[PDB]
């Protein structure tokens, strides 16, 4: 900074404290009362959601191996497993809407073979409808999947 | 057209009464399936 | 550093008198904070192409960029695609070789954050903490001692 | 009856679900600090750990950042609930969990803490709810606008009727420490106004100077001050600027200390000063009536004060849509019952099985505690379809 | 919608090679239609006003909203928006030994908005009771205050 | 349609005007299209009838 | 440049809205060729120079 008259040197440390610290002290997070940072990722106004979040773990997976000692990842607030429930509960419901089929078809016609035609009829239609949503623009949404059941 | 007219959406509720059509595609295939195929199987094999 | 009234006319209003000639537009909202932060939202019609509305806007603010303080210029101006909400929130902590609410936030924003924000079409990332910086805490008593200012 | 059980059946948009994940916000009064709101975020973490171990897997608090905006007056905890298998009862699900959470944060607290459900959807489409906004169109300022919105909040809350719940978004209204730098006093003793402005700005607020390189990566360099020399009003005079004549000059020589009322969040709508208003339609009334009985209150206000609806709705779903939809859906239907039939009797047979099935679809929804939302408004149309079918079988085979 | 970008992000690589005078002035890249359509005249009847009072009110209430409305190309204001106009007398400049360089300097000094920090922020001392924003130099408002510049 | 919404903004502006400030409409293309529908749909009708 | 042609100096606020501030000269001191010499620049040595 300076060189005063008598040969003495005023350094930047001699007037000010110097530490390597954050550029913004406004916010600080606690994960269960434990010191923590993180990444609150937000969507891109048209993005494919669960495919985007699949590739959030793509980058993240190549990051883990070069971590210092103790650095471990943790997963609060996550939307991914909700869609895993809405497929595993709908495709379950679907299946129960057959099965329960079969029963009524045997109850009214003891002929087995007959209870079979309705149990091919509908699987084939479900499939073909997937092909037309792909062709027109839409995706396997929460909505469209409930419309496979109605 | 209980379905597609109701699937002529307006606004933030765009995909809501839209994603019918998902329904109609399913209807017209159950027609196809039953205009082709079910006719077939019924003859093919039954009693 | 700027207060609410300072940001409101030196940045906010300057960009607003230069936010026109943009195809499709319902309205425009705005915020101006005492922290020294401004955030506008130009909402477009339903099914409007957001890949191009994020340009007509971001090349129009820019005719008013030279009419702003140099402080804002060297700071981060941005035009991104929003989705008022998060999805994946990846917390990050230490267990064995314990570290702080600052050591962790820097490593997050110097290895994983830059790769995350460019991955599978992310809108915007909010770092929970701050990236490290050469921080200098000037003592005003040791400044007067050698006849000096900041 | 079909009418009676329909008009009474209230209108929602789309049900609020258990998403295995909710959250809860914090907010402190005028001019609170990082220590104060961190005490509140601490007490909140205990309700979820000490008093909710069976339901909560984890918490992720964040101090000085609400979803209102920003500042050290706010906070936000992100809950991550244990999976659905380990949560059996209705008791142990988001409706009940956030209910006794809100009760506990209104009881043993002294600031402003809530806890809200997670829509999914987006922020909008609350239904039986609205988002007003008061605009300054003339050449008045922030001081005359604050007075105008206060009057509109008062008329809303002094004849409701059939009542309402209405409050501002967040103009909390707190003081600000103005410094008056006299310019003839400055130049007299020989100090540049440039030198003075980067002394007050760099010291108290900081200043982005230059870039350096730590461990390969390029980061920023900031210059500010030790915390203790910039906490209170009396620490202004401890800073000494240098004057042309090589002698020190304290800030108290030219400056002048005094307080003043401002706003920590000035909002604007369509390039004009404005304030957001978040009300909600009555428990009796619903939206179409509430919005229009807020319009006549806005026009009863002083000159140069109009309004505009940020931001709720554009056209909704029980409103001008649903009608038009069914309406057209009939003008068809009657057709193709003619394109395969010819008469003027065949279709009128099918065109009153419509209400046959409909009444039971209401009944059930009207009986169990559901509502006229989207999901019910599409099983409604799947019925006319299945009725037409069953009926048309009657007709086709008999004709 | 895209030709108005390839052009407007290309001019801009030559923006720094222009005079600073042009930078702080309005550079623009818009979509043209060599012709007008709606031409909304604006006059006064009872409380009479001038060819300047009307042109300001037009460009400070209605013009900004018009140009962003239903996809307008470009607006041509017939007159001018108001401005703090100063007519320097060169005889009264020589009287006190002065130039227009000194006049300009006093406007970029007294007519200014400075960013003072805040009491109680940003990394405080554990136990501070209050936190408020500091105001400093405020921008000038009226013709009287510009007359009192030293 | 663009010029229809020129009057949309303009209509919300009128009420907060000073004394004397009144709007006036020179050079306007709108009413020309109102003639070309009202004279064509008229012509149309006369091409029936006849 | 500032006297005869004007000069965009800085921004101010009139009635809430931010507008511009210009600096130029009274009309009569910049109409003809002979009004050039009426302007006096300051020289380093604190004396005027036409
Ligand atoms: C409004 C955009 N837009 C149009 C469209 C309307 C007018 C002109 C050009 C395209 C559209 C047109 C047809 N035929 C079928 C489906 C869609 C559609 C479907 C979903 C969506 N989210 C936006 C959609
Ligand atoms: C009760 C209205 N209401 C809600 C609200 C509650 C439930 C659903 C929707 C809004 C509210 C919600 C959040 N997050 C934060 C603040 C407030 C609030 C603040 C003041 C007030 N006077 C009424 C308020």
């Amino acid at each position: 900074l300076k060189v005063n008259q008598d040969g003495s040197r005023v350094l930047l440390r001699d007037v000010a404290k110097i530490e390597l610290g954050g550029e913004n002290y406004d916010i600080i997070a606690e994960f269960n009362g434990q010191p923590a940072s993180g990444l609150g990722i937000k969507l891109a106004t048209g993005a494919n959601a669960l495919d985007t979040a699949a590739a959030i773990r793509a980058e993240l997976a190549k990051m883990e191996p070069f971590f210092p000692s103790g650095l471990k990842i943790v997963y609060p607030y996550d939307t991914t497993p909700f869609v895993k429930i809405s497929i595993h509960e709908v495709v379950k419901t679907l299946v129960e809407a057959i099965i329960l089929v079969f029963l009524v078809m045997y109850l009214f016609l003891q002929n087995f073979r007959a209870t079979l035609i309705p149990t091919i009829a509908v699987p084939v239609v479900l499939l073909g409808t997937f092909a037309v949503l792909a062709a027109f623009g839409f995706s396997i949404n929460t909505l469209t999947m409930f419309g496979m059941v109605l | 057209a209980v379905f597609v007219p109701m699937a002529f959406f307006g606004g933030s509720t765009g995909a809501i009464y839209r994603q019918s059509i998902t329904i109609v595609s399913a209807m017209a295939l159950s027609v196809l399936v039953a205009l082709i195929l079910t006719p077939a199987l019924c003859a093919t094999m039954l009693k | 550093g700027a207060d609410a009234k300072t940001v409101q006319d030196t940045v906010t209003q300057v960009i607003e008198q230069n936010m026109n000639g943009i195809d499709n537009l319902m309205y425009m909202s705005s915020n101006s904070d005492s922290t020294g932060t401004v955030q506008i939202t130009l909402t477009f019609e339903s099914g409007t192409d957001a890949d191009i509305a994020q340009v007509q806007v971001q090349a129009k603010l820019q005719l008013a960029m030279p009419l702003l303080p140099q402080e804002v210029q060297q700071q981060g101006v941005s035009v991104e695609k929003s989705s008022s909400s998060f999805l994946m929130v990846v917390g990050v902590i230490n267990t064995d070789g314990t570290m702080t609410q600052e050591d962790i936030s820097d490593y997050v924003a110097a290895n994983m954050k830059d790769a995350i924000s460019r991955t599978s079409g992310v809108g915007d990332v909010q770092l929970f903490g701050s990236q490290y910086a050469m921080r200098i805490w000037m003592n005003p008593n040791e400044l007067n001692k050698f006849q000096l200012t900041p | 009856g079909m009418a009676y059980l329909f008009v009474r059946l209230p209108s929602s948009f789309l049900p609020d679900e258990d998403q295995g994940v909710f959250m809860t916000m914090v907010q402190l009064p005028a001019g609170a600090t990082q220590e104060r709101t961190q005490k509140v975020l601490n007490e909140v973490t205990h309700y979820y750990l000490t008093k909710e171990k069976n339901n909560v897997e984890s918490v992720f608090a964040v101090n000085g950042f609400g979803f209102a905006g920003r500042g050290q007056n706010t906070g936000i905890a992100f809950v991550s609930l244990k999976d659905w298998a380990d949560r059996p009862g209705e008791e142990n699900k988001v409706e009940a969990i956030t209910m006794r959470a809100t009760r506990a944060f209104s009881q043993i607290k002294d600031a402003m803490v809530f806890a809200f459900n997670l829509p999914a959807i987006v922020e909008l489409g609350t239904a039986t709810g609205f988002d007003f906004e008061l605009i300054d169109q003339a050449g008045l300022g922030h001081e005359k606008l604050t007075q105008a919105r206060n009057q509109l909040l008062a008329e809303a809350a002094k004849h409701p009727d059939m009542l309402t719940s209405v409050r501002p978004n967040g103009l909390e209204d707190t003081p600000q420490f103005k410094i008056d730098i006299d310019q003839e006093k400055a130049q007299a003793l020989g100090v540049s106004i440039n030198d003075i402005n980067t002394t007050l700005g760099a010291a108290w607020g900081g200043s982005y100077v230059n870039d350096f390189i730590d461990r390969g990566r390029v980061k920023k360099v900031y210059v500010m001050s030790e915390a203790k020399y910039r906490m209170l009003p009396d620490d202004i005079g401890d800073w000494y600027v240098r004057a042309a004549d090589g002698q020190m000059v304290p800030f108290s020589a030219f400056s002048s200390s005094r307080w003043e009322y401002g706003s920590p969040r000035l909002e604007r709508y369509n390039g004009l000063p404005s304030m957001e208003i978040l009300g909600q339609a009555a428990p009796g009334k619903s939206t179409g009536e509430a919005m229009e009985l807020m319009e006549q209150l806005a026009s009863k206000l002083p000159t140069g004060v109009g309004y505009d609806w940020t931001g709720s709705y554009q056209e909704r779903l029980s409103g001008n849509q649903a009608p038009s939809l069914y309406a057209i859906s009939l003008i068809v239907v009657f057709l193709c019952l003619a394109a395969l039939y010819e008469s003027w009797s065949i279709p009128f047979s099918v065109m009153l099985v419509v209400p046959l099935g409909v009444i039971g679809a209401l009944l059930a929804a009207t009986f169990r505690g559901l509502t006229n939302d989207v999901y019910f408004q599409v099983g409604l149309l799947t019925t006319i379809g299945l009725s037409a079918k069953n009926a048309i079988l009657i007709v086709e085979f008999a004709k | 919608d895209i030709a108005q970008v390839q052009v407007q992000a290309k001019l801009q690589l030559a923006m720094p090679l222009l005079p600073q005078e042009v930078q702080q002035q309005g550079v623009s890249v818009e979509k043209s239609s060599s012709s007008f359509l709606m031409v909304v005249g604006v006059i006064n009847t009872d409380g009479t006003m001038t060819q300047e009072d009307i042109s300001d009110y037009v460009a400070a209430n209605m013009k900004d909203a018009i140009s962003r409305t239903s996809g307008v190309g470009d607006v041509q204001l017939f007159g001018s928006q108001y401005a703090m106009r100063i007519w320097m007398n060169p005889n009264e400049l020589n009287k006190f030994q002065l130039t227009p360089v000194d006049v300009i300097t006093a406007i970029k000094a007294q007519n200014a908005q400075v960013a003072a920090g805040q009491l109680g922020g940003t990394p405080p001392v554990k136990g501070q009771q209050l936190n408020a924003s500091i105001i400093a130099q405020t921008r000038l408002t009226s013709t009287e205050e510009f007359g009192k510049i030293l």
